[PDB]
Formats: structure tokens, C-alpha cells, sequence
RNA sequence: CUAAGAAAUUCACGGCGGGCUUGAUGUCCGCGUCUACCUGAUUCACUGCCGUAUAGGCAG
């Protein structure tokens, strides 16, 4: 009957490291191994109430009384030095093999059928499109996020590390490569071939990704913010806390992974957003809305179940979406 | 349970986000069960192909860093979390708190078999290194040291030296390699001795109170502090049986249907962090599995230490 | 076969108004630092000549 597995899990393929942030001057990007790190500092901010009022605080006397109480906060801030205009973001990326193999799965017939489905996908077209989109997300500085917004020029340098040295080196102009269009380029095709060979291999392929963004002299950079629950303590806390590994501002690994996963342009809604991160039930945290709802037949679980159990193979784009979810991983399976 | 013919020093491994939730009652460094399971996975993946056996692990913790913060006005600590993806209805999911930490460790793997004579030591050490370079140690990825000043090579040393002086020099140089760190050992005998001392101090005292007393900072009036022999962390010592051993197909929603499943619960023991110079041989730091499936007691420990 | 497997914290912010720290003061008596050494190991790979020569020889 080929019942679906009660416990299903997939290992996270294509896992990056923390994006270390460092600062320097442009046209010295080559000798950037000794660039000083960007440090997270402390500063005091005094604001004023600017949020919406609930029709009972709109009395002028209460508003003036609440303004007369100073609103003080302590925030973590990261800045470029007052003589450095370039932010260097460096992280390491492992492209693991055994991409379609589940990490944990109950039913052995479901094992054979799922591995047969992945084998059909890989010998039909393989990871050609998926690794193309991942290499595009590497080539443009999507992992900088807000650091990519107002940069004069962004250059991404990607090096293949085989044993201890650069086997093959890439250099891209991130602002020329779009954040929503996946064209074809020769160096991009070479990077896609390397990533696809890493996904189809039995070991791993190591890449280091170094992006230089010309933010501005002494401007304010944006490391990943840390999620800390207040938990109803009586003392006032610092409102903003930035992430750092060793006295050096950094971006979270899952933030970089979410940036790399932004390849899904096949969701049923219109591509006004463009690509979105590959997730089950197509959730977008910034938009607060989950595309690929299960009421439509385009969510990951129903597509996978139709593909592997009832042999209802979806469209090629939906097959790419399902295999991209397999790359992403996750804990699956009903009770 | 056995004497290794050689020691395999996995070099400084940068572990990114390790599970800082070691046990239901302890936090911080990951459980030794994670390291023993990682070594067993190394044996299951590459150890069989090399005709060797990888049993025993030495944990040194060259660097530790947990993603924690201390709220203002509180002396305790909280764990920094991650923003999970939204639900299918666009709302924030319920937060499940997990602790994630940064490690830098080097592992001493006990090697015994015929592949040591069948293959060169550098070759098997290397192949184990690039096998471990695509794995996980405590739920976190392993950073493989690309484009730094110089990577640390893997080094396998046979314990059967040509002489006692040569063996002693090799042990001291291997200790010098993993110097900025602290070896992790288990202190079950010390915990029992302290429990007997506590029982002579006052009766009906359980070993949980002895374990708590050996880790807390005690203040005594004339105001002094009761000194501790070492670092004396509380560590999970294994798993104890909580249910009769079920057949592989009895338990619904198991990991597989080929392995028996038994419900367990954590066993908490005593551990110590100490400098590697204070051990007679580096093979005394190796952590081994001790299952004994008849009575439960699915334990990991480091025997032959003292 | 690792309390296994999975994860975007994030948008915005004026901390400043002002101020006499001054009064007085003994550091101090005493003291054995000795003894004994190869800097030098080829430690000046130097000056000139024949030859276009960095190729290669020769002179004290």
C-alpha cells in the first residue's frame, strides 16, 4: 500500500558557517587577510513615543505627560571605522553529498521508493537548475541582506578549497547579478557544476565566500540580531543585541542559509516578491504570509506524497522545489 | 574495555553550533555520549573500510563559547534562540528553547586492528580527517580550516614504541600538541567516596545531594569557601532503563523497524576538567561505551583513569 | 549511527541643564655584596689578473 513514513528526517545539505564581518579600504581587498574585525559597541539612544495610540491615549494631556517622561534605551551598534569604507564578509560553505538520502526513515519500502524517485530526478536533469540558483545566490550578495542595500559596489570572491589551497577561484560583481533573475554565465555555470558535483558526490565540497561591500566611510553595518526573550523581568533590558563570535560582529549561519535558499520562484502566487526561501508551506517571515498553502496542491508534503506514493510526478519546477526542500532538510512524518 | 594499539589525534576541530543542552539538569559542554557516538559513526563510515576499529575518545576543549546572555537584574542566564519559519497560517510558531554553542576540540581516537599494519599511519589518519570533515559532533557543523595561516595535520602515533623513553617522549609531544585545553574525565569513584563521607556526616543522603554538593560553591562560617580538588562538573553518565525492551516492530513512530526500542532516562554522574599533563598516559582519557542491556545501564564512561 | 534530524529577531530613536572639594603636616635612625674566568671557534669567502662572459680558470 506504500504507507508514508511515520518518522522522516533529512540532513541539512549546503550548510554555511557564521559570516565574519571585518573592515578595510577599497582597492586593498587583495591584502585583506589582516583586516581588523568589526566590533559590536554600546551606545545610548533617547527616543520619543511614535507608535499608534489606542484611542484612549490620544488625549493631549496624557500624550504630553508621556512625552515628558524620557524614553531611554541601550542598543548594540556596529560601525565601520572612520577611515575604512569597505565591509568584508567571509564565511565557509560545505556542499554535502548524499543529497536525496534521508537521515531517518521508518519504512524500508518507502526508503526504496524515495531513493528511486531521487534517482529518477538526478538522472533526468540532476541538480543543474538547483545548483545554478544556489551559485546565483552565492554570486550576488544576498547573504549581506541590509548590508547589500546601499553599497556603492559589491564584489564576491569564491574560492574552492580542495586540500588546503585554492583549487579554483571565482570573482563576481554582485550588483550586476540580479536578486530575482537567474541568467546563465560561464563562471556561474562552472560554480553550478562544482556545487552539483558536491551535491551528487559522496563526500563534500568546501567553498569560502568573501564579499566586499563599499558601504561608505565609517557607516553603520548590520550583523544578525540575537533573539532573546524578555520573559517578563522587572528590570529594563537592552533593546538591541548584535551577534558576535570572538569580539567580531557576525551573521548567523541560518541567516546565510536562508539567503542561499531564496531560489523558489515556482510558488502559485505571483512573483512580485521574486524568489523566496525554500520551506515547507512556503512561509515568508518578512511577509507574514505562507504561500503554497495545503488547500492548493503545491505544498511540499502533498507534492512529495503524490510523487513517491501515487507516482503522480509533478511539474519539473515543482520537482525542483521538492528536491530543494530535500537539500534544506527538516523533521517530517505524521504520528 | 580494550587497550588501543595506537592513538589517533584528530586536530583542532572548530564546531559551530553544538547542543549546549547536555542533560535535563545540566548545561554547557556537550555530553560525552555525543563524542562517543561521533567516534562510533566514524568507525561505521570509514573505520570498517580501513579494517580498523575506532573506540575511545579524548576530549580536550581548546575553546568553548555558548550563545548565552545574562538579563539585567538577574544572576542566572538565558539561551539565545533562533527565529524559526512561520506556520502555514502565517503566525509565529511556539518557541522550543535549545542551547547552541561554539567549540574547538581535538580528539584522541583509540585505534586497534590490522589496518594499522595494512596501511600507512598518515594515510589512515588523513582519510579519517576528511571523513570527519563532513560530519557533526554535537548537533553542529565542523569548520574545516580553509585559507588560514596553516592547517593542523592529523597525526597517528603507535603506542608500541621502540623503547620506554621513546614512548614517553611521544606521549609528552602529543600532550604538547593539545596543550591549550583541559582533558575531560569521569569521577564515579570520587562521587561515591563523597557520598559515603556525606552519609557519615548525616544519614539518608542520596547521591544526588552529593553530586550537588561537589559542584555548588559552599560557604562555611568561621567566612571561608570549601575548596574543591578540581573543576568537578556534573555530567550525564548514560541512560538507565525505564521500560521493558520492546521488539523492533512494537513501538509506533520509531526511528526504524529493525532495532529494539527501550524508553530510558538520564543518569547523572561526576566529571572533571584537568590539564593533559596530569595523566600518566593519553589513552587513559578515552571514553568508552558500556551498554549491559540486561539491566539497562546504557552508560558511557572513561575507565582505567586512576 | 552524536537529547539524532530542522530554523531570518527586526523595523525606528536628541540624554542634558548647573556646580569652588578645600584647611594643616619632620619619614627615620643603622648597614662589608663578595669570590673565580681564553670570546673564538679556519668568523676577513678577501685583493688583483686571463677571458665579452654572470661560462670557466689564474696570481699572493
Amino acid at each position: 500500500i506504500l504507507s508514508t513514513a511515520s518518522v522522516l528526517a533529512f540532513e541539512r545539505k549546503l550548510d554555511p558557517s557564521d559570516a565574519l564581518m571585518s573592515a578595510g579600504a577599497w582597492a586593498q581587498r587583495d591584502a585583506s587577510q589582516e583586516w581588523p574585525a568589526v566590533t559590536v559597541r554600546e551606545k545610548s539612544v533617547r527616543g520619543t513615543i511614535s507608535n499608534r495610540l489606542k484611542t484612549k491615549d490620544r488625549d493631549p494631556a496624557k500624550l504630553d505627560a508621556s512625552i515628558q517622561s524620557p524614553n531611554l534605551q541601550t542598543v548594540d551598534v556596529a560601525n565601520l571605522p572612520s577611515d575604512a569604507d569597505t565591509l568584508k564578509v567571509r564565511f565557509t560553505l560545505r556542499v554535502l553529498g548524499g543529497a536525496g538520502t534521508p537521515s531517518a526513515c521508518n519504512d524500508a519500502a518507502y526508503r526504496d521508493k524515495l531513493l528511486q524517485t531521487v534517482a529518477t530526478y538526478v538522472n533526468d536533469q540532476g541538480f543543474a537548475e538547483l545548483a545554478r540558483r544556489y551559485a546565483h545566490n552565492l554570486a550576488n550578495a544576498r547573504f549581506l541582506w541590509r548590508n547589500r542595500v546601499g553599497a556603492e559596489a559589491v564584489e564576491v570572491r569564491i574560492n574552492h578549497i580542495r586540500q588546503g589551497e585554492v583549487a579554483r577561484a571565482w570573482r563576481f560583481d554582485a550588483l550586476a547579478i540580479g536578486l530575482r533573475d537567474f541568467k546563465a554565465d560561464a563562471e556561474l555555470d562552472a560554480l553550478a557544476e562544482l556545487i552539483a558535483s558536491g551535491l551528487s558526490g559522496s563526500g563534500h565540497v568546501l567553498l569560502e565566500v568573501v564579499a566586499f561591500a563599499r558601504i561608505g566611510d565609517g557607516q553603520e553595518v548590520f550583523p544578525s540580531q540575537e533573539l532573546i526573550l524578555d520573559k517578563g523581568d522587572k528590570k529594563g533590558q537592552k533593546s538591541k543585541t548584535l551577534y558576535s563570535v570572538r569580539d567580531a560582529a557576525a551573521i548567523h549561519s541560518q541567516k546565510i542559509g536562508n539567503a542561499l535558499r531564496t531560489i523558489d520562484t515556482w510558488y502559485p502566487d505571483e512573483d512580485g516578491l521574486g524568489p523566496i526561501a525554500v520551506e515547507p508551506y512556503g512561509s515568508v517571515t518578512s511577509q507574514g504570509k505562507a504561500y503554497r498553502q495545503p488547500k492548493q496542491k503545491l505544498d511540499f508534503y502533498t507534492l512529495l506524497d503524490n510523487w513517491v506514493l501515487r507516482d503522480e510526478a509533478p511539474a519539473v519546477e515543482q520537482q525542483h522545489y521538492v528536491i530543494a526542500n530535500l537539500i534544506r532538510g527538516g523533521v517530517f512524518g505524521e504520528a | 574495555v580494550t587497550d588501543p594499539e595506537a592513538l589517533l589525534l584528530l586536530p583542532r576541530l572548530s564546531i559551530q553550533n553544538a547542543n549546549a543542552i547536555s542533560s535535563p539538569l545540566t548545561w554547557g559542554f556537550p555530553s560525552p555520549g555525543a563524542f562517543t557516538g561521533f567516534v562510533h559513526a566514524l568507525q561505521r563510515r570509514v573505520g570498517i573500510s580501513l579494517d580498523i576499529e575506532l573506540d575511545g575518545v579524548g576530549i580536550v576543549c581548546h575553546r568553548f563559547e555558548a550563545q548565552i546572555s545574562q538579563p539585567a537584574g538577574k544572576r542566572t542566564k538565558v539561551f539565545n534562540l533562533t527565529r524559526n519559519p512561520l506556520n502555514r497560517d502565517g503566525s509565529t510558531a511556539a518557541i522550543v528553547e535549545e542551547g547552541r554553542a561554539h567549540l574547538e576540540v581535538s580528539l584522541l581516537l583509540g585505534v586497534h586492528g590490522d589496518g594499522l599494519d595494512d596501511h600507512p599511519a598518515q594515510e589512515i589518519a588523513r582519510q579519517v580527517q576528511e571523513q570527519a570533515g563532513a560530519m557533526r559532533l554535537a548537533g553542529g557543523s565542523i569548520l574545516p580550516w580553509c585559507n588560514e595561516r596553516f592547517p593542523a595535520p592529523n597525526a597517528e602515533l603507535l603506542m608500541l614504541g621502540g623503547s620506554d623513553e621513546q614512548r614517553r617522549k611521544n606521549q609528552r609531544r602529543l600532550t604538547r600538541r593539545l596543550l591549550p585545553g583541559f582533558a575531560l574525565v569521569s569521577r564515579e569513584a570520587l562521587l561515591q567516596q563523597h557520598l559515603e563521607t556525606l552519609r557519615t556526616t548525616l544519614p539518608e543522603a542520596t547521591t544526588l545531594d552529593a553530586l550537588l554538593d561537589l559542584c555548588r560553591i559552599n560557604f562555611e562560617p568561621p567566612w571561608q569557601v570549601r575548596d574543591k580538588p578540581g573543576w568537578l562538573v556534573p555530567i550525564p553518565a548514560g541512560y538507565n532503563a525505564l521500560s521493558p525492551l520492546y521488539l523492533p516492530g512494537e513501538v509506533r513512530n520509531a526511528r526504524d523497524r529493525e532495532t529494539p526500542l527501550r524508553f530510558v532516562e538520564n543518569l547523572f554522574g561526576l566529571g572533571e576538567w584537568l590539564s593533559p599533563h596530569r595523566v600518566a598516559a593519553l589513552s587513559d582519557l578515552l571514553w568508552y561505551h558500556h551498554a549491559e542491556p540486561d539491566k539497562g545501564l546504557y552508560r558511557w564512561s572513561t575507565p582505567r583513569f586512576v
